[PDB]
RNA sequence: GAGCUGUAAGUAAGCUUUGAUCCAGAGAUUUCCGAAUGGGGAAACCCAGCAUGAGUUAUGUCAUGUUAUCGAUAUGUGAAUACAUAGCAUAUCAGAAGGCACACCCGGAGAACUGAAACAUCUUAGUACCCGGAGGAAGAGAAAGAAAAUCGAUUCCCUUAGUAGCGGCGAGCGAAACGGGAAGAGCCCAAACCAACGUUGGGGUUGAGGACAGAGUUACAAAGGACGACAUUAGACGAAUCAUCUGGAAAGAUGAAUCAAAGAAGGUAAUAAUCCUGUAGUCGAAAAUGUUGUCUCUCUUAUCCUGAGUACGACGGAGCACGUGAAAUUCCGUCGGAAUCUGGGAGGACCAUCUCCUAAGGCUAAAUACUCUCUAGUGACCGAUAGUGAACAGUACCGUGAGGGAAAGGUGAAAAGCACCCCGGAAGGGGAGUGAAAUAGAACCUGAAACCGUGUGCUUACAAGUAGUCAGAGCCCGUUAAUGGGUGAUGGCGUGCCUUUUGUAGAAUGAACCGGCGAGUUACGAUUUGAUGCAAGGUU
RNA sequence: GAGGGUAGCGGAGAAAUUCCAAUCGAACCUGGAGAUAGCUGGUUCUCUCCGAAAUAGCUUUAGGGCUAGCCUCAAGUGAUGA
RNA sequence: GACAAUGGUAGGAGAGCGUUCUAAGGGCGUUGAAGCAUGAUCGUAAGGACAUGUGGAGCGCUUAGAAGUGAGAAUGCCGGUG
RNA sequence: GACUCGGUGAAAUCAUAGUACCUGUGAAGAUGCAGGUUACCCGCGACAGGACGGAAAGACCCCGUGGAGCUUUACUGUAGCC
């Protein structure tokens, strides 16, 4: 239900209320990689490098299109191919 | 040959055979003759002597 | 075991033998033939069935423990003497069925 | 009284609710509910069976 | 339906919405050893013969196929020896071999320690082990039965009953029938006699019958089809929560809501029915395996005989709960050896009568037994010395070999796994940083005790000791605030603990210390007591 | 020296109960198997009330056992106890 | 309230403490659970609290139920260290 | 070799130990008890009288209705032979 280029919300964590766009996924831990959320600060050496760290994919949430608040994901088959559905407003993703 | 038990006196038990009476004797197999053992009771309640 | 002395149960002889053709009663006595009301004829299916005799056995045999003062037609594999009697002087009946 | 279906499924998801038949009563689920909702011809039924 | 090139990082090069990685069904490929099978061999190697085909002038080399043994089938050559047979060649087939959870089952063969308070009969026990044969079950099975008013194949459960009985009548061993249940099913041949060439078809299948005069591939005969439906082997949809507080993080607290045929369960930065995976519910199959139906399909509509080297008997054994016993009943070896419906067998020696049955041919599902497995689940089961030997292993290690056989789990929510500076060759440190926390820095949660150190408040170099205890000044502190805490000059008393013993300080036993682990349990019977229900009844 | 053979109810022995994989009056491994052990050792929290025996008889019995004697718990009886 | 009893091995009888799990009820916990450490606390005993520090996520209490339920000794087993 | 120094560094043993002697006492031979006598605290090199010193659950002896090997005119069997 998310995937990369939405524009989610964070529920949970320290940048809960914050929102950006998801930059990466990790199906295999569940987890996601969204801008400006979960700096990490590393040691590199080759300085100081900051860069996102993943979040588990349950900590955010997908916007709803028209009343702009977080809402769960449904589907349905429009024309055959599945295609995502706010649970909120009943619009399409 | 069958198995049981040789008995004394005092009924001690010892472990023995019963072994049938056979005698080679000169038998026609599947219309070839043979020498092949057969006990004496078969003889007597008839294979076929040759 | 009594430690190496002949055990009681073998210094002591056996007795007697068991009948494989011994006949054992189910009995009644006539305080239990009180239950039921007189003029009542008392079978042996009436006795299982009242609750009386629980097994049949070899049969049903009548005793003359207790009082009957009641008036019955029994019917019965075996009557004893007394309760024969008892069952006749109190103005009922009796058969050996 | 007998296996109600429509009840059983309304009722099975609440917490502390549980739904039994006039034969299915025991001594655990009386003792452990508080307070026994039974319909009439349930309660005949138990009269019927207990005496 | 967007990531992917195992675990598994790490780069390198790439693949993927023109649908990859992944999941399921079906196919293709599938080196060598191994029954191993061309021959050999010290397994995973060596060496070949034939036929076909690359290659080479040619040889060497190479590729494919085939070549074990015992078996079946049918063509030859064919001994001593006349004919034949044995034997030897060929051609075709592919029947056997070996393995297992081989757990359960059937059969062959078969101990001992042990108990009997010794021991030989007996018991352990037809048990362990070994050998052979199979199946999803096996075995048994359609009365020469049980019985004594009659029942009606077999098997298994309850009970009968620790009864009847067996037994150096010792220790012990120990039924069955009746009754109640699970399940349920019945059949085919041989022979009398017919028609065809003794062998074939018809005839027939029993407690008196026979001769004569709609059923089925689960036995009862065996091959297919057509179609349907269901199940398994991937999957899909699937309701409902926001705010503040503390916090690194909220699912917690508080407030106010919502869903529920869904408040099972996991996960998510602490404890979530409404965040995620899910759950209730509902849907789904190209293909392959199964189950089951309708149609089809075929199959079908007492003259004579009735199982002979048998039954049976003697001897020697064995199996029967039953040890030779008054021992019926069943089986094996040796030797003898019947009768033929006016027959034969059984009813616990045997005879007679009566009653029941009809051996010496075969087949037969189900109720029953087991779990290396698979799928879905469960637990007043374990939680890293536990639980499998094995949470990371039949490994390491030991042994010539059979064989024996360990130890070893935990950073953090997230690697954010410590840039940089300084001492040091390094190791290791001190800072600085990351992190809620680094005495969470990988030998990483918590971090006990033994044991090893550093500092010091009181005390100690004229003193004889199971080390404490009671009395007690001095000095130093100040509490769960209690007629307080630490230490202790000096005086009185005082030979550890356990075990085993008449009696142990004992110079009798045991313990280096610390920690973990380590011993009257459960099942089925008996008896007794307490409790409770009912009571001449009680209870299944 | 190399290659071989004999195997435990058995081999081998110029003979010692000698050797058969570092202990052979009967090898080693696994199993029956938790053999059996009338013997020795061990057997884990507390307090309260009572509280022995080391004797007789019989015993292939004598450091074992059984019955009695002595202990304890509970019901009864009731003068029977000292 | 006034009289009496209360040494004890084998052993009999009774009443309790504590451990793990379960049921039901009622609670505690990141404003810091269990565990660990210290203390001058409480009860007739087994043992129960409280406070502080450490620790970082579970755990008491009541009643009842069930046990792999209590170790100092076995030339005990394993580990650690003298 | 021992001994001193630099390096490396075990072991058997071990209830805790601030571990004297005499005469006595005592499970009848005492570092640990009694009464006396003697002795300032801590090492190092040496000796072996004691710690009934360490080592191996005495091989001797007895006991177990324990085992095993062996013998025979013990008992009962049995391969084999007639
Ligand atoms: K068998
Ligand atoms: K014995
Ligand atoms: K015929
Ligand atoms: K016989
Ligand atoms: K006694
Ligand atoms: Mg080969
Ligand atoms: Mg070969
Ligand atoms: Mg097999
Ligand atoms: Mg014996
Ligand atoms: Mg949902
Ligand atoms: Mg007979
Ligand atoms: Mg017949
Ligand atoms: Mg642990
Ligand atoms: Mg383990
Ligand atoms: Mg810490
Ligand atoms: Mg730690
Ligand atoms: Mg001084
Ligand atoms: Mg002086
Ligand atoms: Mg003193
Ligand atoms: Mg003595
Ligand atoms: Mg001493
Ligand atoms: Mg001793
Ligand atoms: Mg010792
Ligand atoms: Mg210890
Ligand atoms: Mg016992
Ligand atoms: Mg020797
Ligand atoms: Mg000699
Ligand atoms: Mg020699
Ligand atoms: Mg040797
Ligand atoms: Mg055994
Ligand atoms: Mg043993
Ligand atoms: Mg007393
Ligand atoms: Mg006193
Ligand atoms: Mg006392
Ligand atoms: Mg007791
Ligand atoms: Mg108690
Ligand atoms: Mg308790
Ligand atoms: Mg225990
Ligand atoms: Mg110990
Ligand atoms: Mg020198
Ligand atoms: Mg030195
Ligand atoms: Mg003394
Ligand atoms: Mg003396
Ligand atoms: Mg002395
Ligand atoms: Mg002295
Ligand atoms: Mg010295
Ligand atoms: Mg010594
Ligand atoms: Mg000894």
């Amino acid at each position: 239900h998310i995937k990369k280029g939405d524009n989610v919300k964070v529920i949970a964590g320290k940048d809960k209320g914050k929102e950006g766009k998801v930059i990466a996924t990790l199906p295999k831990k569940d987890r996601v990689v969204v801008e400006g959320v979960n700096i990490m600060k590393k040691h590199q050496k080759p300085g100081i490098l900051e860069t996102e760290a993943a979040i588990h994919v349950s900590n955010v949430q997908l916007l709803d299109p028209k009343t702009n608040e977080p809402t769960r994901v449904g589907y349905k088959f429009v024309d055959g191919k599945k295609v995502r559905i706010a649970k909120k407003s009943g619009e399409e993703i | 040959a069958s198995t049981g038990n040789r008995r004394s006196h005092a009924l001690n038990s010892t472990k023995r055979r019963w072994n049938a009476n056979l005698q080679k004797v000169r038998i026609l197999v599947d219309g070839k003759p043979k020498k092949v053992w057969v006990s004496a009771r078969a003889l007597k309640s008839g294979v076929t002597r040759v | 075991f009594e430690g190496g002395q002949l055990p009681l149960f073998r210094r002591l002889p056996k007795r007697g033998f068991t009948n494989i053709n011994r006949k054992e009663y189910a009995i009644v006595n006539l305080d239990q033939l009180n239950k039921f009301e007189d003029g009542t004829e008392v079978t042996p299916a009436l006795l299982v069935e009242s609750g009386v005799v629980k097994n049949e056995k070899s049969g049903i045999k009548i005793l003359g423990n207790g009082s009957l003062d009641k008036k019955l037609t029994v019917k019965a594999h075996k009557f004893s003497a007394s309760a024969a009697e008892a069952i006749d002087a109190k103005g009922g009946a009796h058969e050996v069925i | 009284e007998n296996e109600d279906v429509n009840v059983e499924l309304s009722a099975r998801n609440i917490p502390g609710v549980q739904v039994t038949t006039a034969q299915g009563l025991n001594v655990l689920d009386i003792t452990n509910a508080d307070s026994l909702v039974i319909t009439e011809a349930a309660a005949k039924k138990v009269e019927e069976v207990l005496g």
